[PDB]
C-alpha cells in the first residue's frame, strides 16, 4: 500500500527489470542478499555494484541505473 | 496424475540461463572478513583470500531475505547515506 504508487516509481521499474532479467528465483534472491549485506554494513558501495556484475552487468541500461542510484562516480 | 508429490511438473522452467553465479573472489579481503565479523563466523587463524571466499560463499548461499523489506532498506539507505562510516564500538569486550 502506497509503495510503488507515487513514491517508488523508477526504483520499482529497476527491480522489475532485475526480476525479469535474472529470471531465476535464487538469482533474484542473490541480488537481495547483496542488498541486505550492504544494508548490514558488510559490503562497500563499489563492492555492491561489482558483486551483481554477473547479473546486471549484462544489461547496460540496468547496471547504469544501479550506478546512478548508488551515486557511483568512478569519474 | 499429480496431487501426490510437491515436485515440479515442468521438468525445466523457462530459463535459457544456467543461473548467473556471483563472483565473491572479486570482493576485497576486508569485505569478506567484514562479512565474517558482522555475521559472526568463527574460523581458524591463518585465513587467506580463497578461504574467505569459500566460507563467505557457503554462508552467502543461505541468507534469509524479504523482497519488500530488503528493497525498502536498499532504497532508503542509498538515497540517504551511501555507506555511513560512524566509528563507534558497541560491545566493550576490552
Amino acid at each position: 500500500s502506497n509503495a510503488s504508487k507515487h513514491g517508488v516509481g523508477t526504483e520499482s521499474l529497476f527491480f522489475d527489470k532485475v526480476r525479469k532479467a535474472l529470471r531465476s528465483a535464487e538469482a533474484y534472491e542473490n541480488f537481495l542478499r547483496c542488498l541486505v549485506i550492504f544494508n548490514q554494513e558488510v559490503i562497500s558501495r563499489a563492492e555492491l555494484v561489482q558483486l551483481v556484475s554477473p547479473f546486471l552487468g549484462k544489461f547496460p541500461e540496468l547496471f547504469n541505473w544501479f550506478k546512478n542510484f548508488l551515486g557511483y562516480k568512478e569519474s | 496424475s499429480n496431487a501426490g508429490s510437491d515436485d515440479d511438473g515442468g521438468d525445466s522452467p523457462v530459463q535459457d540461463i544456467d543461473t548467473p553465479e556471483v563472483d565473491l573472489y572479486q570482493l576485497q579481503v576486508n569485505t569478506l572478513r567484514r562479512y565474517k565479523r558482522h555475521f559472526k563466523l568463527p574460523t581458524r587463524p591463518g585465513l587467506n583470500k580463497a578461504q574467505l571466499v569459500e566460507i563467505v560463499g557457503c554462508h552467502f548461499k543461505s541468507i534469509p531475505v524479504n523482497e519488500k523489506d530488503t528493497l525498502t532498506c536498499f532504497i532508503y539507505s542509498v538515497r540517504n547515506d551511501k555507506n555511513k562510516s560512524d566509528l563507534k564500538a558497541d560491545s566493550g569486550v576490552h
